């Protein structure tokens, strides 16, 4: 999930751009 | 791009704008 | 009405406080 | 959506629930 | 509703809008 | 305090709307 | 003038922040 | 109110401070 | 065109969550 | 400046970026 | 005003409201 | 900087302001 990806570690613009619609 | 923790209404901010007209998912339990 | 990007802002910030773990798609125009 | 109903006129936690999944 | 902890402004948010026309009070010596 | 409740704890809805005016 | 629902938020904020351990009450109309 | 002299017009910390308890 | 300040407010956090470890100026009227 | 263009009209991130230092 | 860390965006709010007209620099490099 | 003087540690609406044009 975007949570353990971005909040638990830290991600990058694209990584949030996978969950995009 | 931040090189940092994105957590909570601000994970969702950041998922408001870079996914702008594309929409986005948002599931907290995961 | 209003500027639309800035109230979507707040939207998105008003879903995930009430939604929490159930989540929730955010799509402007379906 | 919800954007088509609450940026044009005031919602409640109650009315944005509704969007939830 | 986010079952997690709201803390300094994120407090103040979720004040603002649960309580809507009513208003709020808000204290952080408490 | 909602502080010690909401913050430094986890609360609810409920919760959070017994510091309204 | 802008929208009030919005705008309030933003002056929750700044009194969040302002006001600090003085704490305030946010009252639309009074 | 705050809503009433800070929503139509800019107001700055100092302003919004008469505000405070 | 909307209320100058409140886009502002949301303009700074842009910047933030973009510019990143980049830094950046937020000057309204060079 | 980026408030004379993203305020106006919506600025994606990319337009955003251009005002980075 | 808050006796509190501010950090994040949170301090690039905090920047821009107290700044204002004033304008503003930002670098989380420091 | 900024980030370790208001967020690393505690500052004042002052301290913050040093950060200003
Ligand atoms: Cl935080
Ligand atoms: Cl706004
Ligand atoms: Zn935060
Ligand atoms: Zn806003």
């Amino acid at each position: 999930g975007i949570v353990e990806q971005c909040c638990h570690s830290i991600c990058s613009l694209y990584q949030v751009e996978n969950y995009c619609n | 791009f931040v090189n940092q923790h994105l957590c909570g209404s601000h994970l969702v901010e950041a998922l408001y704008l870079v996914c702008g007209e594309r929409g986005f998912f948002y599931t907290p339990k995961a």
